[PDB]
DNA sequence: ACACACTCTCCAATTCTCTAA
């Protein structure tokens, strides 16, 4: 056979390297100002995700990286468990 | 065999020169054609090889002969036009009848010859193989007529109807009303050839105007002038305006619903309206131009292109990465862009409109084209005069007949009869907003009672059936009643027409219109956006409003709107204020701000409102920047109430009973 | 097929271009008959048909190269005149086969000494030097002086791509 | 408002109000342009008369 | 058979182009100089159009100045910085009207080909040597004079072509060649896919007339201890063999770059 | 034999459609 795909997938996500290092970091990572801009706020946002993404997994563009999470996380079962846990440790 | 083909070819030519000539003789350098005999029979042999073979064959190889020996422009034209040069002559003065025969007979060639043309999975490997040649010759055909003594051939063909205007309805025979629809089917063909549509096997994934032919011979911009100095928008206008009155309704009235769509089509009214010029406006365009070269030059290096050295930028996580080029040392927006535009793939893509002629259902309409002041000044004036006199009565008539006809329709006619009420209901209003000469009652036929239903049937059966050509003309027609609506409130019956049109059922179907949007081409998401825009404000100004408004709002509709918005580049100034008006209705009046916090919009936003975009002045930025101010102040407040949103941002929200509830509050 | 053009019907070209109206076989047949008509009746004032007497002298000296005066065609049937003007490497192909049958007319079996006879074509009446040629004289005839600067030797080349050559220079 | 009547259209339909040498040469003289042939076979016959 | 309409076709198309060629429309029509010796409107360039009917012509000449003080010189700007992009549109804007005032120009019996246009301008605001020719002005318009010292014989070039396929009997016409002589890319009749063995057909393609000649400054104006540069220059359709070598001359037209074919 | 240009083929990745809980 030929070598087969690599692709991203939700063991990725919920790998320690994944998805926690977002939830672990993000409060210290971004920052507001009333200080700066519309448009200088709204770029800093995303400074976060894209280096996360490509660290994540560097295959492609950042908007695929986007529009490919969105099919996994509607579909797969044990990743909408976990994000139900995280907004049930907000009920707790 | 390719001799018995041949055979017919020679059998063709010899009856192309039986025919007649002209004289030599006349030291007259050169005279005019003169006459045959068995000419009779020359024409209804040809006739039965049109009818008798290549009908009951499928072929289209009889119109390449007659095309291969020019027969059209050669024979018929002369014999038709000193038919008529003469009988005009006779008529300054103020066997005959034989003359006339052969008039009929070489005007009904014509109309055969410049018929318009189909292909469907039906249709024959002979026709299919012929489609696009004979398409060239036609092309060829519009030329020409339009052409010979300026265009003097279109006046034999409306003295023949002249002959049957001419003695009492009372009289007419149906052979004799068969003229009558004959003259205007004419004019349907020669307005309607145009320029090629290329087509090919789809067998591998690897212009066609003929040498004689050129744009200005084929624009529509020619036909008005041709048929202006010809008389022929006199004729039209007669004919249409006192049509109430026992010309029998039944012949007439479809042929002169298809001329004027097929020249209303490709026109966009403002051209038709002003709102040293041109030079003025050349002049502010080339500023823009040098706007979009500044653009250029802020993202171009100094130095040459070798002179470049190298760049690392390193993580947290102390990991490096490496990119060229002399603007990457000091600008890390355009390092990170860079960055990322180097990698190969691109997720492969998706793709609903076929069988018909191109229309606003299928183009890109911000192109207009292009007038002569005595042609824009013609134009206006026929269907202004149109309007003011025939338009009511046509449509009643139409409308009438297809309530009791609706089962047999076939696609074409739908598509025809909602893109004439279209156009004429929104120039009107355009013309009367503009000025108090004009005024809404020239087009209020189109409001009473049968016609809107008529129109709700059509969207409604279109829909069912997922015809989506159909669905979206009839998208285009309905938007337009609605707008004459709110025209008329804001001067009786029409609350009436209102509580009709907004049953339950139909706002079942005007909310779910958008929802599908999704797939579709550009047009079908700017039709949903702007008859949505129009069908909440009506209901805003009924005063039932929050039953409605909370239909509306869910993520399969804001899918659709940030779809749509993100190709901004090709979209008009007035679009985006459309859509941000929707914005400013879901985020800040109905408090439904948990739809909007989603990725791909916090990206758009920076496109759009960076030095890339939106042009720093357009009026466009007040409502951008504006917007975003709010939506990053109330992103702030919840992010820092509850940390958990940092990994919803990338996901659709969660449809889960009892976690749900608090996260979309 | 069976039926001809009169010369007065080929007063109209009917097709796009020259080229595709004389290679038509219709067409193609009338010029043959009128070109051999021509070449077995045109006279001197005298009588004494110069083209009969120049067949004559053909066979007289065992040659290859019948000559047409261009003054003659130009005198009647003057539309063949205008198409050899216009489409000459079509038009010596016609004549070229009207002439073999007007020699074997005086000599039965003259294809045994020659296969194949050569129209040459005299006092054409318009003349360039090597100055005035330009792009719109392509495929047209041509009539002009100077000088022979230099010369090859003689070569065969093949005719036909059984086989058969020529000579070349 | 306007009408556009038939009558007044029939009645105002009708009361409304070098080559270049050479080819020139060779079209008119084309425009003005057995015993024909007995010279030709004359000649021929003369080689069985001399 | 999978037979498809080429449904997303509509094309791009460029703005100022269309203005400027509609503009220039506006120019040729109504310039409306008064007489040499009467306050009396002339129409010249109408007037032009009319003695090129009367003598067959194929060639215009305009006069900068005139084109200065129209509009507020924004369209004499337009042509002269990017004569390249909008030498079409002024082409198509002559076309429209020749048609309107002389239909007998339009054309070059069977069916006659059309007019190959030509326009020419002069009295431009100031010549350049050859000296002064650098990568920055490409595509401009320009006037530069000097002395001949060789020319080339006319040749002719092919401007527009034609082919028909050896393996079935189908026919491509107008294509275009630039710098290179180019051919078609498929058979367009789908029964057949050779791409080879095509013919160039000679009757039905188009050519232009062409002439190379060869340039050096002007002794006089050679700086202190250098020597005099050179120069390759074009020449096309009703200008060719008018220059001679070892004369002085004076040319106009826009500096290009030639690839390595 | 050593880099190239071009052709051919198979296999699995992907999206679309139907069914039942
Ligand atoms: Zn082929």
């Amino acid at each position: 056979k030929r070598r087969p795909q690599v692709k991203l997938t939700a063991e990725k996500l919920l790998s320690d390297k994944g998805l926690p290092y977002v939830l672990k970091n993000a409060h210290k990572r971004i920052r507001i100002s009333s200080k700066k801009n519309s448009y200088d706020n709204l770029s800093n946002i995303i400074q976060f995700y894209q280096l996360w993404a490509h660290e994540l997994f560097p295959k492609a563009k950042f908007k695929d990286f986007m529009k490919i999470c969105q099919t996994v996380g509607k579909t797969d079962p044990v990743l909408r468990e976990y994000r139900v846990s995280l907004f049930r440790d907000e009920m707790g | 065999a390719d001799f018995s083909l041949t055979v017919l070819r020679a059998r063709i030519a010899l009856l192309a020169t039986a025919i007649g000539g002209p004289d030599y003789t006349s030291q007259i350098d050169p005279p005019p054609y003169k006459l045959g005999d068995d000419c009779l029979a020359c024409l209804k042999d040809l006739k039965r090889w049109f009818k008798l073979v290549d009908d009951q064959q499928k072929r289209w190889d009889v119109a390449m002969a007659v095309a291969e020996y020019r027969i059209l422009t050669d024979d018929l034209l002369p014999i038709l036009i000193d038919w008529e040069n003469k009988c005009s002559l006779a008529a300054k003065l103020a066997n005959k009848a034989y003359y006339d025969k052969i008039a009929l007979n070489c005007l009904q060639l014509l109309v055969l010859m410049t018929w318009p043309l189909i292909v469907t999975e039906q249709s024959s490997s002979n026709q299919i193989t012929l489609y696009g040649e004979l398409k060239k010759h036609q092309l060829v055909y519009k030329k020409t007529i339009l052409s010979m003594e300026s265009g003097k051939v279109l006046r034999a063909a409306i003295r023949l109807a002249l002959d049957v205007i001419k003695i009492d309805r009372l009289s007419r025979t149906p052979r004799d009303n068969m003229v009558l629809k004959l003259v205007l089917n004419f004019f349907r063909n020669v307005i309607a050839i145009e320029p090629g549509e290329f087509t090919i096997n789809t067998k591998k994934s690897m212009d066609t105007l003929p040498p004689n032919v050129s744009m200005d011979d084929i624009s529509l911009n020619t036909v008005i002038s041709s048929f202006h100095k010809n008389k022929v928008f006199g004729f039209l206008l007669t004919l249409t305006s006192s049509l109430s009155k026992e010309f029998d309704q039944d012949f007439i009235n479809i042929p002169l619903l298809e001329i004027m769509f097929y020249f209303t089509k490709d026109v966009n009214q403002e051209l038709l309206f002003p709102r040293t010029s041109a030079g003025f406006e050349l002049s502010k365009l080339l500023q823009k131009e040098h706007q979009m070269r500044k653009n250029v030059i802020k993202h171009t290096s100094a130095r040459h292109s070798r002179f470049g050295g190298l760049l690392s930028i390193q993580t947290p996580d102390k990991t490096r990465l490496t990119v060229s080029g002399s603007q990457a040392l000091v600008d890390e927006k355009i390092a990170l862009q860079k960055l990322d535009d180097s990698k190969k793939w691109n997720k492969r893509i998706i793709k609903a409109a076929e069988g018909l002629p191109n229309s606003l259902l299928n183009s890109q309409t911000g192109k207009a084209i292009f007038f002569t002041e005595s042609n824009g000044k013609h134009f206006k004036e026929f269907i202004n005069n149109f309007i003011d006199s025939g338009f009511n009565i046509l449509l009643h008539s139409v409308t009438n007949y297809f309530t009791t006809e609706q089962d047999r329709m076939v696609t074409l006619e739908q598509v025809e009869y909602l893109l004439f009420f279209a156009w004429f209901v929104k120039y009107q209003l355009l013309r009367s907003k503009i000025d108090n000469s004009a005024d809404i009652k020239q087009v209020s036929e189109a409001l009473k009672e049968v016609t809107f239903i008529l129109v709700s049937s059509l969207l409604r059966s279109a829909y069912d059936l997922k015809n989506w050509t159909v669905t979206h003309a009839g998208m285009i027609a309905f938007n337009e009643l609605l707008n004459l609506v709110s025209r008329t409130k804001a001067a009786t019956d029409i609350e009436f027409i209102v509580s009709r049109l907004f049953s339950d059922e139909r706002i079942q179907l005007l909310s779910n219109l958008p929802k599908i949007g999704s797939k579709y081409s550009l047009q079908f998401m700017k039709s949903c956006i702007e008859l949505t825009h129009s069908v909440l404000k009506v209901l805003e100004q009924y005063s039932n409003f929050q039953k409605v408004q909370a239909n509306y709002m869910t993520e399969p509709v804001i899918e659709t709107y940030i779809n749509f918005l993100e190709r901004f580049r090709e979209l008009e100034d007035d679009s985006i204020k459309k859509v941000f008006s929707f914005f400013h209705r879901v985020f800040v009046q109905a408090k439904e701000q948990a739809l909007l916090f989603r990725f791909d919009l916090i990206i758009l936003l920076r496109e759009m409102l960076s030095p890339d975009g939106l042009d720093r002045m357009s009026r466009s930025r007040k409502y951008v920047s504006q917007f975003s101010d709010y939506f990053l102040a109330r992103l702030k407040k919840r992010l820092k109430k509850s940390p958990a949103w940092f990994v919803g941002l990338l996901f659709p929200p969660l449809h889960n009973s009892e976690v749900g509830f608090y996260q979309r509050y | 097929l069976r039926e001809e053009l009169t010369l007065e019907s080929l007063s109209n070209v009917k097709a796009n271009s020259y080229s595709e109206w004389i290679t038509q076989p219709n067409v193609s047949r009338t010029i043959a008959r009128e070109l051999k008509s021509f070449l077995l009746e045109y006279t001197d004032e005298t009588g004494r048909s110069v083209y009969g007497a120049r067949i004559r002298t053909l066979g007289e000296m065992n040659s290859e190269s019948l000559e047409v005066n261009y003054r003659h065609l130009a005198e009647s049937k003057a539309i063949l005149a205008l198409f050899l003007a216009k489409c000459p490497e079509e038009m010596l192909k016609i004549f070229d086969l009207v002439a073999m049958e007007a020699t074997e007319l005086h000599y039965p079996d003259y294809a045994r000494i020659h296969s194949e006879i050569h129209v040459r074509i005299s006092d054409f009446p318009t003349i360039y030097s090597l100055r005035e040629l330009r792009e719109s004289n392509l495929s047209s005839l041509v009539r002009v002086t100077g000088v022979v600067t230099r010369r090859t030797g003689v070569f065969p080349q093949l005719k036909y791509v059984k086989t058969v050559y020529r000579n070349y220079q | 408002k306007k009408f556009f009547s038939k009558e007044s259209f029939l009645a105002d339909f009708d009361d409304s109000s070098d080559h270049n040498v050479l080819l020139n040469t060779l079209r008119k003289a084309s425009r003005k342009q057995n015993p024909k042939s007995s010279a030709f076979f004359e000649s021929m016959v003369e080689d069985i008369i001399e | 058979f999978k037979s498809r309409a080429l449904n997303h076709v509509k094309k791009v198309d460029d703005v100022t182009g269309e203005k400027v060629r509609e503009a220039f429309e506006q120019f040729l029509e109504d310039f409306s100089v008064q007489s040499t010796d009467t306050g009396e409107v002339e129409k010249v360039y109408r007037a032009q159009i009319e003695f090129m009917k009367i003598y067959d012509l194929n060639t215009i000449y305009i006069d900068y100045q005139h084109l200065s003080m129209r509009e507020n010189g924004a369209l004499a700007m337009a042509i002269s910085e990017q004569y390249y992009r909008f030498l079409p549109f002024l082409q198509k804007g002559l076309r429209r009207v020749v048609r309107k005032y002389a239909p007998e120009l339009l054309n070059t019996s069977p069916e006659q080909t059309e007019r190959v246009f030509q326009i020419s301008f002069f009295n431009l605001p100031t010549v350049h040597r050859i000296r002064d020719i650098r990568s920055e002005k490409i595509g401009s318009l320009l006037s530069i004079s000097g002395t001949v010292t060789r020319t080339s014989e006319v040749r002719p070039e092919l401007y527009k072509a034609s082919f028909t396929c050896d393996m079935c009997r189908a026919i491509v016409d107008n294509v275009e060649q630039s710098f290179k002589y180019t051919e078609p890319t498929f058979c367009p009749n789908p029964s057949c896919e050779n791409r080879a063995f095509w013919t160039l057909n000679v009757t039905r393609s188009r050519f232009l007339d062409w002439q190379k000649v060869r340039i050096q400054e002007n002794a006089n104006e050679i700086p202190t201890g250098s020597m005099p540069r050179t120069l390759d220059v074009i020449l096309r359709g009703d200008s060719v063999e008018r220059a001679k070598p070892g004369d002085r001359c004076k040319f106009t037209g826009v500096e290009i770059v030639v690839p390595d074919v």
